[PDB]
């Protein structure tokens, strides 16, 4: 009682230089602590419901779609099911089930692996700020990642919350997503919407920036090497000196084009590297998360009447039909109502 | 116009399907995550160069040393993730290997697409799903979708064949 | 063998007039003053024997008779089938426009 | 699915109250340079 | 094609005499319409009850008449089902329950003339269109 | 019935899949005869005419129409409101040449049948047990030339 | 349906669910059709027509008042569903109707807003850290903590 | 006493009401008055379903079963005509109620049984001369069991009966023959059997309570495949009243 | 979740009014607390203490 709080206090003392120690060959961390039991229950039952789970009522019409290997699907088609429509956003632990049987008709496999996930991959954001804080390094690698989490969040959490249920969440599983996608063009018109949009130009400028600076920089290489070797031996791991001749790069990417659309300050061109990718990213998961709240994508439907009042269609109506295609058709059973309105 | 070419291709093609498709998205995407990522790490890597808070100003093009931490940054990732890069040369070679590589196998799978050789179907689920009125996955909802897009598409998108269905031969499901 | 009974029942008069024993309710706007109160009647009294037994439903108005009598020549009866007077689909088939 | 729910709700208290008091144990002192923050 | 007087010329009442309306006319009942109406009959087709559509030929079988000015402007002042056994301002649009659909209040007699002329010119402009619902967008 | 043979778009290479293998045979099997020429007539004896399908198109409606592309019957899907139904309209089909020459049917579902035969052109007999044909298109070597050739190229 | 004789409580929908009634998880009465989601959803419209164990057969059939009918119909014609230039209804939706609802407009603008507030406070927090600590404008060279760091392997 | 909110989540809502342990009285019957029943509930609380053996000689026994669709399984606000027959027999005519729910379970193994668990257009009646309703009094009667999907239901492929396509469209010349079962959509009609066994009464309401058995086929997946006897028991509440 | 909704559930002005009168309270109780007080040493040592 009286020294003995010294002795654990010492030993929590260690635990904590364990913890947040910068020679774990992977650092654990604070947020390490609740990252790692949710990133290993998340991936052990996906792992586990992917190559068995049995069908699961996803549209909550007693329809059950399968999901998992074992049941008929490959890689291209399996996916973990959604939750069902009939619970909605309900909480639906395993306890609440009455067994595993009910459990994962109802799927449940897909709320247990999406909440955990989520909770694992807003843990590793801030794990990158923490190990930055620990190595004396600046703190912002964080908040490049942050957009790949939003994209996350708004198809597993925001777009389930806007529409009333999880059985609308995106589907673990590659054809399930393609579903996903079609559904939501039919409902929302992502296509037609300016932040989809800024996403697509985030990631085709992305790869497009991504295959400029790497070209750019193996352009500029300085002979340290024979025909014979690797190029990549020229370049010896922590050396001081840099490895290419960016002066001569600039001087061809300012003649590519002209030369003040050429960046000669490398931290000015990294920094607009993490940008533009970052920024397109964030954009095109707020898209998904006000789509989630039916603020859709611009319609032009009719737009262009001629003087008499005929409609004159434009491509604009031509998207129309395909999404009208879609509409009818998805969830065949599902709608006993004239309109879809979640 | 290209938004109907998109879904024109999933619809006729069920390009999504394809994998030469799947190979392209994964170069764009990866691409995209490894401009991000670089420019993030060496931004968060620089060293101190000069006394200002904005830190752009204190970098020199003629200098001889680099601009940030190598070291510092593969120690991040290495425990970050469990693998980082050590080549800054290997590194940028595959800055440019990833996004030209992945346009390369779409290209590849359009070029397929030419001649309506397409990734539409796996025999095996066709031949359950006709036998067995109860088996469904994502991939049957999937073309029920691309049904719905051909026959609700194709008399305004392809005025010449003078398409005319009647509203009783549209598939649709209940109510919609 | 095998039969859609819905295809073969388009090949009766079901296919070519109002089937009072089977057809949905929304038909009955296809002529004058059918719809709603005389329409909903003859759903809930079916199924008939003959076209002429829609004129004995209890209740009807002389008004209501003569407009069923200028309107037989519209109407057709079949006998009832499971598939299309189940689900209370003669109220609501899942058809809208 | 009583002692599973009691179960799951105690490893979940224990490493949130790690996490918690991991961050309440001095952790602006826990970097390379400035340790007496 | 343009907006013609004889397409602007449209049955007044059910003995087949007709009126010409201006194209302001036309243009403000269709901006009436759209105020009052279209959250319910965009496209002349009826989203609460979508059996009974605005098409010139389903008017033409309702009871009274509807497919003329007058019925259509006595249907904005006294709705009725369709086969007119019922009177419907209770849960339908009218001067008669303007106080209940407050839209309706100040819509003068020109006003139910100018949106009943463009529930009958539209279907002259648009065909099958008008009444077809999303087959036809 | 060679010339029968060039006119069914299962012998056409642009209908075909990437992961579709082997022979043409495969699919919808081994061609034993030609059935002989479908005329397709309703109740009235009007001649009706099978609309084809596009290559672009995986499936395809039955829809029949007149000499003069009016349309006179189809196969519905949704039939609550169906108005060109085959058993509607009488839809009869008899054939002239090939194997059924001289026969006429008049069993909806048979006619039905045919139909959805005419919409790939003229109507064969095919053996698919030798191959354990799967009933799904395959592309010829003139499809295979074309795609090798284009992605090496 | 029900004024149209529709006996809406024993009405069996396609996929064997009531088609306007069906029990929740724990067996409430509620609507049935895609709306099986909101069924927590609770407004003084509806009330009137609930009893302890849901929805009420007998006050359904008896107790719909005319105002309610009206704001059901409003209600189900104003759905926060609209296009960014302010085309009320689906994304198929014609031009006609000048409709977003404010909900959507105020939850999409605090969403948006709120989000680039947790990146704000990433940033600063992150950066308030490294300035606290001395590195926030990069690493000493001649003081790099990595190098005084054993090697991971 | 209790409101939807001291109910709603609890699971209460798909329980019948319960009478006393003291209800064990008699329900006066006038034979010169008309009766209606106001309300009859029905609550299974056990689903058992019989294996089809291999065996065409043994006899198949009813197993019991894990239902996998949560408390939505009882029938309710029931109500019809209770008619007094010439020999003094009740005749109860089920008109209208929430009288069918959708039921899966799930036989060991993993099999899925669903069915359409019903009563619809029940009529049942008791033994002759009930002058008064005791815990004397049962009910037997037949019932009609729709198909559990009806006519528009689309199946994963998009065949249909009122609805979808005839043949299967993946496979454009594939033989039809082997596929018609599956592609020709049939609609069931079937009959199921059921007992009430009063139980309990309060002869100063009008309620009864007690056990019930019924038996029916499961569903058949529109003539795709054979369906299943199910036998479901439960207990049961009904308020008689005089009409 | 759902069925729950946190505070968003709240469904009748009696509860908001009484919510705002315990916020005000503890808002200004909270208050002169931080006026008359000094943060403790648990605070001092966890958090950061700058304007950014
Ligand atoms: C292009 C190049 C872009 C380059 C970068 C530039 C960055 C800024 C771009 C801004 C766009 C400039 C033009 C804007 C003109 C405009 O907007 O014009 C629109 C209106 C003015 O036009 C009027 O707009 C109205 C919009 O409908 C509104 O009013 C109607 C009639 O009453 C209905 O009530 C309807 O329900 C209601 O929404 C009607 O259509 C009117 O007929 C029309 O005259 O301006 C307004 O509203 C003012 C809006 C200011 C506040 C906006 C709040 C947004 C909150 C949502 C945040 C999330 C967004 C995510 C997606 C993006
Ligand atoms: C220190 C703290 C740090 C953070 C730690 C976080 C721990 C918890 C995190 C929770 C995350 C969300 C869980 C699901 C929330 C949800 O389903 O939210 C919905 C609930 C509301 O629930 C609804 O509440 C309703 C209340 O209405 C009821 O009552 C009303 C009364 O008028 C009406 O009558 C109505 O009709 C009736 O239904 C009903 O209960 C519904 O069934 C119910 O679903 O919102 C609410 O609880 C309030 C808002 C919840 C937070 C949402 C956060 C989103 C974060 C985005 C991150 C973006 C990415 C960043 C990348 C970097
Ligand atoms: C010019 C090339 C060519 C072409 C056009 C044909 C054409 C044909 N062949 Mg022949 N064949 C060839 C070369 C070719 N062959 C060669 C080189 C061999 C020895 C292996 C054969 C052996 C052969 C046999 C044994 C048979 C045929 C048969 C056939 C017929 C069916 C073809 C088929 O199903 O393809 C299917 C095509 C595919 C499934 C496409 C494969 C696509 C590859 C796997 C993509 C790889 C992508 C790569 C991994 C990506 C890397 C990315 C990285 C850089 C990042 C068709 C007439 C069949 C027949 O009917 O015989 C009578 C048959 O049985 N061929
Ligand atoms: C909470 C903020 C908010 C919300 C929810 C609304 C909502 C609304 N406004 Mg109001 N308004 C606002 C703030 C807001 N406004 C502000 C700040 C101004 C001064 C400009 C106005 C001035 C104004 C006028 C004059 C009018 C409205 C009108 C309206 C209605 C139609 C809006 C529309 O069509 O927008 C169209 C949508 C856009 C133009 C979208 C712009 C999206 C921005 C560019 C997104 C990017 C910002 C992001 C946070 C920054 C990222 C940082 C970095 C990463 C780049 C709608 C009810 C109209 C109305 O009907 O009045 C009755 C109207 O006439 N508003
Ligand atoms: C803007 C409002 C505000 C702010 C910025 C502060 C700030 C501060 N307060 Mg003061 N306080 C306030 C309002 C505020 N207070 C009010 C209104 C009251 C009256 C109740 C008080 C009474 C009060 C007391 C008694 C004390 C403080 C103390 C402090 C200091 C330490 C705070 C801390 O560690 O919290 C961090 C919180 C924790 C460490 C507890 C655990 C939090 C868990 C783990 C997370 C919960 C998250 C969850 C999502 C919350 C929402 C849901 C939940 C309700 C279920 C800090 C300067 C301390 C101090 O030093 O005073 C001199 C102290 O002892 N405050
Ligand atoms: C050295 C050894 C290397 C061995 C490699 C082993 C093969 C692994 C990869 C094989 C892939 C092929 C899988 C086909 C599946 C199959 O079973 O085929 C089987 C098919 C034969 O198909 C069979 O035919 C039978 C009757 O003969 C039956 O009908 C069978 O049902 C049918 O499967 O084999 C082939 O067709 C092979 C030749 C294909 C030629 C393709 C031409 C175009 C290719 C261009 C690709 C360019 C890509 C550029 C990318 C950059
Ligand atoms: C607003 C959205 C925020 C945009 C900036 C966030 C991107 C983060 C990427 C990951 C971290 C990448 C990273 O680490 O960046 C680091 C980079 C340089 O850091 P410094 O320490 O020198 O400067 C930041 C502070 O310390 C202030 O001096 O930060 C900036 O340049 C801030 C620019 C803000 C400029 C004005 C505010 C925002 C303008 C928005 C438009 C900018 C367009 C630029 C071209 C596309
Ligand atoms: C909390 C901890 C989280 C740990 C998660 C586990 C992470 C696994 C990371 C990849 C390990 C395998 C690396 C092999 C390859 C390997 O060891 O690379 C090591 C290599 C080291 O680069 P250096 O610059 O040292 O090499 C230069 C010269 O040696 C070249 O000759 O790293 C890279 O090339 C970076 C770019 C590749 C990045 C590939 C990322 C792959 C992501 C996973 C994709 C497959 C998913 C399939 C799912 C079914
Ligand atoms: C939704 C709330 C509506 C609005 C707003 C308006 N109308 Fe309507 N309309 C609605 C319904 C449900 C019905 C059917 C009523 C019934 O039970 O019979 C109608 C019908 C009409 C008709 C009759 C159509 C016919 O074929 O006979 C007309 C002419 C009509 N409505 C016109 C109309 C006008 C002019 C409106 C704006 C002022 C209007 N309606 C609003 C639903 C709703
Ligand atoms: C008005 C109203 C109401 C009421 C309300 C109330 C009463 C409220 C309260 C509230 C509250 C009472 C809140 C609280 C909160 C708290 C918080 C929010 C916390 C936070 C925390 C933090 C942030 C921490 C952090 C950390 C950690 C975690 C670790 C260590 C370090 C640190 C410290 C950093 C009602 C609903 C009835 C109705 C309506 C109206
Ligand atoms: C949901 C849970 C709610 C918890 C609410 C907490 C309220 C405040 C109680 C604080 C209790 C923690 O008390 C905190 O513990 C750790 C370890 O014991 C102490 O010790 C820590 O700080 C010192 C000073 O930087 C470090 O040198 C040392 O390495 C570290 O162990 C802190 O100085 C003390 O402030
Ligand atoms: C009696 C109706 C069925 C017989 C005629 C159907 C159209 S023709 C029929 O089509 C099959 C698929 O192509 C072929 O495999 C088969 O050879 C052919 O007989
Ligand atoms: C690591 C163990 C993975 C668990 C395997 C799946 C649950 S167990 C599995 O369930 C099937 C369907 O009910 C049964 O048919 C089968 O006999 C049984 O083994
Ligand atoms: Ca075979
Ligand atoms: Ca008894
Ligand atoms: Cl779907
Ligand atoms: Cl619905």
């Amino acid at each position: 009682t009286v020294l003995q709080r010294r002795e654990q206090l010492n030993l929590w003392e260690q635990f904590c230089s364990w913890v947040t120690s910068t020679n774990n060959r992977l650092y654990v961390g604070w947020f390490g602590v609740l990252m790692i039991p949710t990133l290993l229950a998340a991936t052990i039952c996906f792992v586990i419901a992917f190559i068995a789970a049995p069908p699961v009522d996803i549209d909550g019409i007693r329809e059950p779609v399968s999901g998992s290997l074992l049941y008929g699907n490959n890689i291209i088609t399996g996916a973990v099911v959604p939750s069902s429509n009939a619970i909605g956003l309900h909480f639906y632990p395993i306890w609440e089930a009455a067994s595993l049987d009910e459990w994962l008709y109802n799927g449940g496999p897909y709320q247990l692996i999406i909440f955990h996930f989520l909770i694992g991959v807003f843990c590793y954001m801030g794990r990158e700020w923490e190990l930055s804080y620990r190595l004396g390094m600046r703190p912002w690698i964080c908040v490049a990642y942050s957009a790949p989490v939003a994209a996350a969040t708004a198809v597993f959490l925001i777009y389930p919350i806007g529409q009333g249920s999880f059985s609308d969440g995106m589907p673990l599983g590659i054809s399930g997503t393609f579903n996903f996608m079609l559904v939501f063009q039919a409902e929302h018109n992502i296509l037609m919407h300016p932040f989809h949009q800024l996403g697509v130009a985030g990631v085709f400028g992305g790869a497009l920036f991504s295959a400029m600076h790497g070209s750019l920089v193996t352009s500029s290489l300085i002979r340290e090497t024979t025909e014979t070797e690797s190029a990549n031996y020229g370049y010896k791991f922590g050396q001081e000196e840099e490895t290419y001749n960016i002066v001569a790069a600039h001087g061809y990417f300012g003649r590519l084009i002209f030369q003040y659309a050429s960046f000669n300050n490398s931290r000015a061109l990294h920094f607009f590297l993490a940008a533009w990718p970052v920024i397109g990213i964030w954009f095109t998961a707020l898209g998904i998360s006000t789509m989630a709240f039916n603020l859709n994508g611009f319609n032009f439907n009719h737009s262009v009447v001629d003087a008499q009042g005929n409609v004159i269609n434009t491509w604009a109506d031509i998207i129309n039909r395909a999404n009208l295609g879609m509409e009818v058709m998805h969830e065949r059973n599902a709608h006993n109502f004239p309109l879809d309105l979640a | 116009a290209i938004f109907r070419f998109l879904l024109f291709f999933q619809g006729f093609h069920n390009w999504t399907l394809n994998p030469f498709h799947m190979m392209g998205v994964a170069g764009v995407l990866g691409g995209a995550l490894l401009c991000a990522i670089h420019g993030a790490t060496v931004e968060n890597t620089l060293f101190q160069d000069g006394e200002g808070a904005s830190t752009f100003r204190a970098f020199n093009p003629t200098q001889a040393e680099e601009t940030y931490s190598m070291v510092t940054a593969n120690r991040f990732w290495s425990q970050i993730f469990g693998i980082a890069f050590s080549n800054k040369r290997w590194l940028h070679f595959f800055m440019l290997f990833v996004p030209v590589t992945g346009l390369w196998m779409s290209a590849i799978g359009v070029v397929g697409l030419a001649l309506n050789l397409r990734s539409y179907d796996f025999i095996s689920q066709e031949i359950r799903a006709a036998e067995d009125p109860e088996f469904e996955t994502f991939y049957t909802k999937n073309l029920l979708l691309n049904e719905g897009i051909r026959a609700w598409m194709a008399p305004q998108d392809q005025p010449h064949e003078n398409f005319v269905f009647p509203e009783e031969v549209l598939p649709r499901g209940n109510a919609l | 063998e095998l039969v859609n009974v819905v295809d073969e029942k388009l090949g009766t008069a079901y296919g070519e007039k109002i089937d009072l024993n089977n057809t949905n309710i929304a038909a009955f706007i296809q002529y004058r003053g059918l719809y709603p109160t005389l329409a909903k009647l003859i759903v809930k009294n079916a199924p008939y024997e003959s076209v002429e037994d829609v004129l004995n439903i209890p209740g009807l108005t002389e008004r209501q008779k003569q407009i069923l009598r200028e309107n037989l020549e519209h109407f057709t009866v079949t006998e009832v089938e499971t598939a299309l007077v189940e689900g209370g689909d003669r109220y609501n088939n899942g058809l809208y426009k | 699915m009583e002692t599973l729910k009691i179960t799951v709700y105690i490893v979940v208290t224990f490493f949130v109250l790690l996490f918690v008091f991991g961050f309440l144990s001095g952790d602006p002192a826990r970097n390379p340079k400035r340790k007496d923050l | 094609a343009e907006l013609t007087p004889e397409v602007l010329t449209v049955p007044l009442n059910s003995e087949g005499k007709t009126i010409t309306l201006t194209e302001k006319q036309y243009l403000e009942g269709k901006r009436l319409f759209q105020y009052a109406c279209a959250s319910c009959h965009v496209g002349g087709i009826t989203k609460t009850n979508p059996s009974l559509d605005l098409r010139t030929e389903t008017l033409a079988l309702a009871t009274p008449p509807r497919d003329n000015i007058e019925g259509l402007v006595d249907y904005m002042k006294n709705p009725t089902t369709y086969d007119g056994e019922q009177e419907i301002a209770e849960v339908h649009p009218s001067l008669r329950s303007a106080d209940i659909f407050p839209k309706m209040r100040n819509l003068t007699e020109k006003d139910l003339v100018a949106i009943a002329g463009h529930i009958l010119v539209e279907p002259k402009i648009l065909g099958d269109k008008w009444g077809g619902g999303k087959v036809y967008y | 019935e060679k010339l029968a043979f060039y006119d069914y778009i299962g012998n056409n290479p642009a209908k075909g899949g990437l992961f579709r293998t082997g022979p043409m045979n495969k699919g919808d099997g081994i061609a034993q005869a030609w059935k002989g020429h479908a005329v397709f007539r309703n109740k009235e004896g009007e001649e009706l005419f099978v609309r084809r399908m596009p290559a672009f198109f995986e499936s395809f409606p039955v829809i029949l129409t007149d000499k003069n592309g009016v349309v006179k019957a189809d196969i519905p899907f949704r039939r609550a409101e169906s108005k060109y139904s085959f058993e509607q309209q009488g839809v009869t089909v008899s054939f002239y040449g090939g194997e059924l020459n001289g026969q006429t049917f008049t069993d909806p579902p048979t006619v039905k049948s045919y139909a959805r035969k005419a919409i790939f052109g003229e109507i064969f007999e095919f053996d698919t047990e030798t191959l354990n044909s799967d009933g799904i298109f395959r592309t010829s070597p003139r499809g295979w030339f074309t795609f090798a050739h284009a992605v090496f190229a | 349906d029900q004024k149209l004789g529709a006996n809406v409580g024993s009405a069996q929908g396609p996929t064997g669910l009531g088609k306007y009634l069906m029990r929740s998880p724990t067996g409430e009465i509620i609507f049935g059709g895609e709306t099986m989601r909101f069924w927590d959803f609770r407004g003084p419209w509806l009330e009137p027509l609930r009893g302890p164990n849901g929805l009420d057969l007998n006050k359904i059939k008896n107790d719909i008042q005319p105002w309610q009918e009206r704001r059901a119909a409003e209600y189900m014609t104003h759905a926060p569903l609209g296009s960014l230039n302010s085309v009320g209804g689906v994304a198929t939706e014609i031009n006609s109707v000048n409709f977003v609802s404010p909900r959507s407009w105020l939850a999409t603008s605090h969403f948006v807003l709120a989000f680039f507030f947790l990146v704000g406070h990433l940033w600063h927090a992150g950066r308030a850290r490294a300035a606290a600590a001395g590195f926030e404008k990069g690493i000493d060279r001649e003081s790099e903590p990595v190098l005084s760091m054993p090697s991971l392997d | 006493t209790l409101t939807y909110d001291d109910i709603v989540g609890t699971g209460l809502a798909n329980k019948c009401p319960t009478l006393d342990d003291t209800a064990r009285g008699a329900y006066p019957i006038d034979s010169s008055q008309t009766y209606r029943i106001a309300r009859l509930c029905l609550q299974p609380t056990t689903f058992l379903v019989k294996e089809e053996p291999k065996n065409k000689r043994q006899e198949a026994e009813f197993v019991p079963t894990k239902l996998v669709t949560r408390e939505t399984t009882s029938l309710d606000q029931i109500q019809g005509e209770l008619k007094v027959n010439s020999d003094g027999s009740l005749t109860f005519v089920e008109e209208d109620g929430i009288d069918f729910q959708p039921v899966t379970v799930q036989m060991a193994g993993g099999e899925r049984i669903p069915l359409l668990f019903t009563v619809k257009n029940l009529v049942a009646s008791t033994q002759p001369n009930v002058t008064s309703i005791t815990t004397s009094t049962d009910f037997k009667g037949e019932f009609n069991v729709p198909s559990y999907r009806t006519a528009n239901f689309l199946d994963p492929k998009g065949r249909g009966l009122a609805s979808g396509y005839d043949s299967a469209i993946a496979l454009p010349q594939a033989k039809e023959e082997e596929l018609a079962r599956a592609n020709v959509k049939r609609f069931s009609l079937t009959k199921g059997q059921i007992s009430l066994n009063v139980a309990k009464v309060d002869g100063r309401t009008g309620e009864i309570a007690g056990t019930f058995e019924s038996e029916q086929l499961s569903d058949d997946d529109m003539g795709a495949h054979e369906p299943h006897e199910v036998k479901i028991q439960g207990v049961f509440y009904a308020s008689i009243e005089p009409a | 979740f759902g069925g729950e909704g946190w505070i968003v559930s709240v469904n009748n002005l009696e509860d908001v009014v009484g919510g705002h009168i315990w916020i005000g309270l503890i808002c200004i109780a909270g208050g002169i607390w931080h006026i008359l007080t000094t943060p403790f040493g648990w605070a001092r040592r966890a958090f950061i203490w700058s304007g950014e």
